[PDB]
RNA sequence: AGGUCUGUGAUGCCCUCAGACGCCCUGGGCCGCACGCGCGCUACACUGGCGGGGCCAGCCGGCGCCCGCGAGGACGCGCGGAGCCCCCGCCGUGGCCGGGACCGCGGGCUGGAACGCCCCCGCGCACCAGGAAUGUCUUGUAGGCGCCCGCCCCCACCGCG
């Protein structure tokens, strides 16, 4: 399965695949935003959106039957606020970008809702696993 | 990147807005040497101008240098928002601009004059040099 | 998030019930607040931690630390059997050590010949003793004179 | 001064008919039920106080107690709080 | 105080740095920085070129530090 | 000598609601949401009557300034003394606190 | 008939709570079953200055109130409206041990 | 003759008692600043800073959807856990991308009421490991890293853990 391969190669390989295959696209507001109040400058790569997308889908697959809300994901992308001559404190990430990603995924039926939150759909499991096995070699 | 050798047109030290800039620094951190430009505003400006950002400022051909000027006097047209600017809702014309060198010093001087003749608390305090915000004096802050 | 003493862990209801009954052995490891539960059975040499193999545990440098008993005893026994560990409690390193303790203790229980069990004990404890015997020391409480268990607030005489 | 009216412009700007948030604190239903009377006690504000000695300082609201720290050590044993560990 | 460049001024790359390094058994980014008085980044780029060519090879790698061995002898 | 592009001569005799969207967050909150309280409204009305028809004294140090209060003189309290304030456009949208000092500068 | 009734008992001291437990288990073996659930102990904590004035060494009191709770919901349909009463009056009447019954 | 009559329907003797030291209202102040010192917090960098990703706690513990760069907001239900660290890259000894005080435009929250607290763009102070002098510490300890409660309309560089 996906957990039998290191997370590092899967994420970036799958991001490239996603970007090639027109599944998702970076909107316009990406050209001038951070990913959190905790941050300080903007990302240095031009393809950070698809990295986030892949990490998210992997998160959704891991959980399985469970359901994940947007903010709960945003607590997995937190950091630390520095530069205040005051003890540092942890802060939550952003939610607009996460929301856009899940909406884009759900419009493709890779992701399905429920009583609360969303969870992976069988098609998502199919594609994730087939890609993982393909890169297993 | 993959620029090892100085290009034939490498320009060892750039002058712009009366300030001078060196060509060994990466581009977006050199412009920070201007007064009115920082990290956030620079990445945004260059990108709109189709300029590489991880480049040494000495390989900045003048063709890319001029288009950059064209974007720092009329930035709002070029797609940049209005919460990213230095001066939002000017006190007179009510518009929004970005003020670079020389403009800042003149602008800062006139507000104090506005503050002085109007007879506020801040203006009187500025002229004996005290804390303007509510940060406490007395303790600490001594020779 | 996990708590170690939860009933949902000690019984390992994670496994499905028809498969939960093929696991004969049971085992425990621990270190600090960390606890690991192992369900050992018969197979052909496969190990898993939180649904992840042993080669891809995360601190990277300690992979040898968890593989120790294999290269000590030898791979014959482990090749004979198949295991499925699950751990939950404070810290990456604590989890590592708890896991290795559980490995060793469980493979010790698989053999029924007490004599061999004692021989293996001697073979293994000599190299290290925390592979069988849990480390007892645990975090200690603080007092109101200061911001530490034994440190005190600085005192100004004049 | 009932015959006192104001311009309509100066009427819609008036605060919306909303109950002032400051509700005070009624430790028990007994202690209330909702010239000088115009301004006897119009400054409504929380007035939480010890239910023993009536002081407005250092009042443990935790657990719905409302007992001063000083007025507490005495009655703590009766209540059931004990000192161990 | 001291300053070092970030970009090689043309013939400088080959008339020395390439020559010098090729006559070294072991090397690192920082050594070469301190040796011929250039910044570290240029060292990174150059060593990339060279491992591509084949003279040097990696023996230990890591984000903080990697070290090479001269496979030309 | 303008005000957000608005001409001064027009600025006076204008209603607050016309300019409110061209003010800061505090004013918009206080007005559009928290409304206003009765005594302030009577202070405004008294001002109107005086204009239509002596320095107006008061205690309100937290009273935002309206366009109809241009060129007026009003005396406000520091905690001990009543202090005149003369209004002019650039003083609009602000409280009376700034223009009445409760202390004096410290000279040793 | 069947009313899914549940028994909850609360106490601050651990000696009667266990005594009440035994009586109930003894008296509910017939009217169905009544096996207990022991809850995590809710411990109330209060830290106070030992001094009324704030003088000398800063020394602190450490009070607490442990509250123990047990829950027999095992009656269930095995008890009728009157049948719950039977035992509840046959069990000892310890002075302090709050009890509430709900379906 | 240590501290507490300013914790109390604990109190002796004095003082105040209808222009009140009683009680209630409106404002101001307790925070003001040429100066001496006590407990703390943040740093002086490569055994590091920035950007991206992976991942585990305990006293214990609440969440979805949609707007908004964000902080926050409108609706609707009962459900739920992090920093250091590890991996990949950029910077390259420059008071520099170290450090984040001060100041100039702007957007919001609490509240009857901002002088209070949060977020965004720009400006970018002292500081190169600290004299005479001095404090604390023996195993899950020192130190480093963060997380909860108390007081609380809002707010923790404090305090208990």
């Amino acid at each position: 399965s996906v957990t039998r391969v290191p997370a590092d190669v899967f994420i970036n390989s799958f991001a490239a695949h996603l970007k090639n295959r027109g599944i998702i696209k970076c909107p316009a507001f990406t050209d001038y935003v951070k990913t959190g109040v905790s941050r300080q400058y903007a990302p240095r790569d031009a393809d950070w959106f698809y990295i986030k997308a892949a990490s998210v889908i992997r998160h959704f697959y891991i959980s399985g039957s469970h359901s994940i809300g947007v903010a709960g994901l945003a607590r997995k992308y937190s950091s630390l606020q520095k530069g205040k001559t005051t003890p540092h404190h942890t802060k939550r990430a952003s939610c607009k970008v996460i929301r856009s990603i899940v909406s884009q995924f759900l419009g493709q039926k890779l992701l399905i809702a429920g009583e609360r939150g969303r969870h992976i759909s069988p098609n998502g499991r199919k594609m994730v696993e087939d890609f993982a096995e393909g890169l297993q070699k | 990147m993959t620029t090892i050798v100085q290009p034939n047109d490498y320009r060892d030290l750039l002058r712009m807005f009366n300030t001078n800039i060196q060509g060994k620094v990466v581009l977006e951190c050199a412009l920070v040497g201007i007064k009115g430009i920082g990290r956030r505003f620079a990445n945004v400006a260059l990108k709109k101008a189709n300029i590489d950002v991880h480049k040494r400022a000495g390989e900045l051909t003048a063709a890319e240098e001029d288009a950059l000027m064209k974007v720092l006097e009329d930035p709002l047209s070029h797609g940049i928002p209005a919460w990213m600017l230095n001066r939002n809702n000017d006190f007179e014309s009510g518009k929004d601009m970005h003020i670079l060198v020389n403009t800042i010093a003149s602008t800062h001087r006139a507000d104090l004059e506005r503050l002085r003749k109007t007879r506020c608390e801040r203006g009187v305090r500025h002229h004996h040099n005290l804390k303007v915000r509510g940060q406490h004096t007395k303790s600490t802050g001594r020779r | 998030m996990a708590k170690g003493n939860r009933r949902d862990l000690l019984e390992r209801n994670d496994i499905e019930v028809r498969e939960r009954d093929k696991y004969t052995v049971h085992t425990l490891g621990k270190k600090k607040n960390s606890v690991a539960v192992a369900f050992v059975k018969a197979g052909k040499g496969d190990i898993l931690v939180n649904n992840v193999p042993l080669a891809l545990v995360r601190p990277e440098i300690l992979r040898t630390k968890v593989s120790e008993p294999i290269m000590i005893l030898g791979e014959s026994l482990f090749k004979g059997l198949d295991m499925n560990i699950k751990v939950a409690g404070g810290g990456h390193v604590s989890q590592i050590y708890a896991v290795r303790q559980a490995i060793s203790r469980g493979v010790l229980a698989s053999v029924k010949d007490e004599a061999a069990r004692s021989e293996l004990r001697a073979k293994l404890v000599s190299y290290d003793r925390q592979l069988v015997v849990s480390d007892p020391r645990r975090c200690e409480a603080k007092k109101f004179g200061g911001r530490g268990a034994r440190a005190r607030r600085q005192k100004s005489y004049r | 001064r009932n015959l006192g009216s104001c311009g309509a412009e100066d009427l819609d700007s008036r605060v919306h008919p909303s109950t002032i948030f400051w509700p005070t604190e009624a430790d028990n239903i007994n202690l209330a039920s909702g010239m000088r009377e115009t301004e006897f006690c119009t400054h409504i504000a929380h007035k939480r106080e010890c239910r023993i000695c009536g002081n407005y300082n250092s009042v443990y609201r935790k657990y719905g107690l409302f007992i001063c720290r000083r007025c507490f050590k005495e009655n703590a044993g009766k209540i059931g709080f004990v000192k161990l560990h | 105080k001291v300053d070092y460049p970030t970009l090689f001024a043309d013939e400088a790359a080959m008339n020395e740095a390439l020559k010098f390094i090729k006559n070294s058994k072991c090397i690192t980014h920082t050594q070469i920085c301190e040796r011929l008085r250039v910044s570290v980044a240029l060292a990174k780029r150059v060593m990339r070129q060279l491992v591509k060519s084949g003279d040097f090879a990696i023996v230990s790698k890591s984000s903080r530090m990697t070290i090479f061995k001269n496979m030309t002898k | 000598p303008n005000f957000r592009g608005v001409e001064v001569e027009k600025l006076a005799t204008m209603k607050i609601t016309d300019i409110l969207p061209k003010l800061n967050a505090r004013c918009r909150r206080r007005i559009g949401k928290h409304g206003l309280s009765m005594k302030h409204l009577r202070f405004v009305n008294k001002l109107r009557l005086r204009r239509a028809a002596k320095i107006v004294r008061t205690h309100l140090r937290d009273m935002i300034i309206f366009p109809e209060m241009i060129g007026m003189t009003v005396s406000v309290y520091n905690g001990r003394q009543f202090i005149p304030v003369e209004i002019k456009p650039p003083m609009v949208g602000r409280a009376l606190r700034e223009y009445s000092m409760s202390y004096k500068i410290v000279s040793h | 008939m069947h009313q899914k009734y549940t028994i909850i008992v609360v106490g601050k001291d651990l000696k009667l709570v266990e005594r009440y437990v035994k009586s109930i288990v003894k008296e509910g073996r017939a009217f169905g079953i009544s096996g207990p659930c022991r809850a995590p102990v809710r411990r109330l904590t209060i830290t106070t200055r030992k001094s009324p004035c704030g003088e000398g060494t800063n020394t602190w009191h450490r009070f607490e109130l442990r509250m123990y709770k047990r829950t027999f919901w095992v009656t269930c349909g095995g008890n009728d409206i009157s049948t719950i009463l039977s035992k509840t009056v046959v069990i000892p009447g310890i002075q302090v041990t709050v009890e509430v019954e709900e379906p």
